[PDB]
């Protein structure tokens, strides 16, 4: 249920907004996964 | 929905081009936990105990004993919903404005819906980052004419009951005085049980440029930044100390741990910009659209943040 | 005005220290409490919390109440209030009490007496001695640790 | 002093009759409302509910607010307040309004339909100069000091 | 010189990093806060009345009425936008309240402002209330955030 999923088809605007929220959550999770802070 | 509504499809196809907010670097992955609430408040309860007087000696017969008192504390976090409106060109009217290398009326400052939405989202994300860092909402560079906000809505820089240090104007360029104030704040910091955690420092570019100089007869292989890292490692049980530079701050140094137990960000699941379903339409080619966003959700324990302000004359 | 502050706190409390964490308005009861103490409850007329109370009589339609006061009308000292029922916990003047009480807006060992508003003040007819100095909780709210043991003789 | 009564009620309401069931202080908005009306919201200083509002300017750090007032400084009429956000809904003086507004507690018995009304310093309507307001009913007393009246405001006058 | 969009081209790309104080430009058409229920009318433009109060001007009769910069008792509305290709000025009638940046005569929040003969706001009939201090864009160009609420003595 995310915009990143190509197979996703929003039936209505509420589902579209929920998909936007899920996409934002997945993006922040991916950013934290890929982040590597510089020590010292 | 995509077949029936063009704007939804455009937003879906352009949402991937919006950059992630810079606030995420300021918090650990576990410190952020989304909540499902647009507008309203959330409440939590903490319990504390204290000693009323010195202990009573149990000798012979005694009836009056010293008491231990208890106290409750209710902490409320408020959330707010804000909206912006922007004008754009109608989809059926784009073809009459398409040009050799651009689309939109340059003479009237009119854009396609996708580009207008992307720019508005970027600006709103910048505003949200500013609010998260500084605890205020304003568009003036001076910081006046601020939007009046609900209580229990604070940022990292305006959080009350935190350690605050002021570096005098005459010692604005004296890194030794700045480090003395930083050490005083670090000493007054109260981590307690949650001490073996990474620490985070956020500085302005001028402060960073002062930091990167060698430590002072000047030393070798030892910088002011290294000395500061060692000083913070002394109190965080030799944990990682991260340093970031933010142009939003000005002559300000912010030091705080990265433990979810002390500081936690519980933003709404709709904090980031979201398009509205209402689109104004008229007989002309100009339409209007709305973007919604949610603010609030920062919670911090008292006397766990050090804020150093270097007064500039 | 309220035993528990109405406005919700914005931040969590720091509970790693153990010193000087009892100078709060919500510290009901007494510092040293005996299990053989006599405790009463009365209807409250106003906000007599942590103040000297006196009997107040209406028109006879309803029962008597207790209101902040002192002088020659003192009856006891209020140490707690149940807000839901409007109940004031009272320890009679015949029973000695030791705790934090409201002070009129002082060194340890000074003699104190209750005023017309049920507030302690420096000195006559009441045996009250301050055991510490005034602690300022608000610009107009001052508390003091004091021991009240009966009444004196004129 | 509030949109909804602060104290709770001890009784259930009787939903049988259908006449004179609108003379309550919680009745927000107007009796006749147009879908083409311009509606604003502002931060609220005090409680300007059901009162004429004027712009109030602070030191400069914070934005402007709206406060109960009238006379030469009248900006609009407050018709609703969201208490959680401290938001006052305002209809500008350039927009026509018809609804229940607070009336001054002085000579309220003399207020009759067809009488000219003007706003005072506290945002209360009083019987008469600069604002076109006409009472469409008589004063209804909701509390010993609270009186409302049905009135229509249709802009400023010469 | 006074057109909404400068004719002189820019030498360098702008730096799109900051987000503060980037709206006090003369090209900012319309109002800061606009409702969907606002009434706007396009009229032929006589002169350049952009961001100025306008008044109705009648010719001999061969051509239709047009709008020209002006104020006073003849004030009819406020011009918020202009299209130069068609010479069409968008006017919000005085019966409709407007909030935005307007030209000020070459001032603190709370001051009362009335339009002069040239369609420029000036300190005191009251037509608007200043919401900010004058902002200078050119040696003779001063703008001010004002909210118009009609006419009242």
């Amino acid at each position: 249920a995310s915009l990143l999923d190509s197979n996703f088809v929003p039936i209505n605007f509420t589902e579209f907004v929920q998909a936007i929220s899920n996409t934002y959550k997945q993006r922040r999770i991916q950013f934290y996964e890929n982040l590597k802070r510089h020590k010292r | 929905l995509f077949d029936e509504n063009y704007y939804a499809k455009a937003v879906a196809n352009i949402i991937g081009e919006v950059k992630d907010p810079i606030m995420y670097k300021w918090f650990s992955p576990d410190q952020i936990e989304d909540v499902d609430l647009q507008m309203g408040y959330q409440k939590t309860v903490k319990w504390d105990a204290f000693l009323n007087a010195n202990p009573t000696t149990i000798a012979n017969e005694v009836n009056t004993i010293s008491t231990i008192g208890f106290s409750s504390e209710v902490v409320r976090l408020n959330y707010l919903k804000l909206q912006y409106k922007f004008r754009h060109l109608k989809q059926t009217s784009e073809k009459f404005y398409t040009s050799d290398s651009y689309i939109g009326d340059i003479n009237n400052n009119l854009l396609p819906f996708a580009q207008a939405y992307k720019l508005a989202s970027s600006e709103i994300i910048k505003l949200i980052n500013h609010f998260v860092l500084t605890g205020t909402v304003s568009i003036q560079k001076d910081g006046k004419n601020q939007k009046r906000l609900l209580p229990n809505m604070y940022g990292l820089l305006n959080m009350p009951e935190q350690i605050k240090e002021e570096v005098a104007s005459g010692d604005k360029d004296k890194m030794d005085k700045i480090f003395e104030k930083i050490e005083a704040g670090l000493s007054k910091l109260e981590l307690g049980d949650e001490f073996s955690t990474p620490m985070m420092v956020i500085v302005d570019p001028a402060t960073s440029l002062k930091l990167v100089k060698p430590y002072a007869a000047a030393s070798s292989c030892e910088k002011w930044e290294d000395v500061l890292i060692q000083t913070i490692k002394a109190i965080n049980n030799r944990e990682d100390v991260y340093i970031e530079t933010s142009n939003l701050l000005k002559h300000k140094i912010l030091i705080y741990p990265l433990n979810s137990e002390l500081i936690k960000f519980k933003p709404s699941k709709y904090m980031l910009p979201t398009p509205n379903e209402q689109v104004d339409k008229d007989s002309t080619d100009v339409a209007h659209s709305y973007i919604d966003f949610v603010l609030g959700g920062l919670l911090a324990t008292r006397k766990t943040i050090l804020q150093v302000n270097i007064k500039q004359s | 005005l309220m035993k528990n502050p109405q406005q919700d706190s914005g931040l969590l409390s720091n509970s790693i220290d153990f010193r000087d964490q009892n100078l709060i308005f919500s510290n009901s009861g007494g510092v040293c409490t005996s299990s053989k103490d006599k405790i009463e409850n009365y209807p409250a007329k106003g906000y007599p919390y942590k103040r000297g109370v006196k009997l107040s009589f209406g028109d006879g339609t309803t029962e008597l109440e207790v209101e902040a006061g002192g002088g020659d009308d003192l009856y006891g000292v209020c140490s707690d209030i149940d807000e839901f029922s409007g109940m004031a916990t009272v320890i009679p003047i015949t029973n000695n009490f030791t705790g934090y009480l409201t002070l009129k807006k002082v060194n340890p060992g000074d003699k104190l007496n209750f005023n017309q508003h049920g507030e302690l003040e420096k000195v006559k007819s009441v045996n009250a001695i301050a055991l510490s100095k005034a602690h300022k909780l608000t610009e107009d709210l001052f508390i003091v640790l004091a021991s009240v043991f009966g009444n004196r003789a004129i």
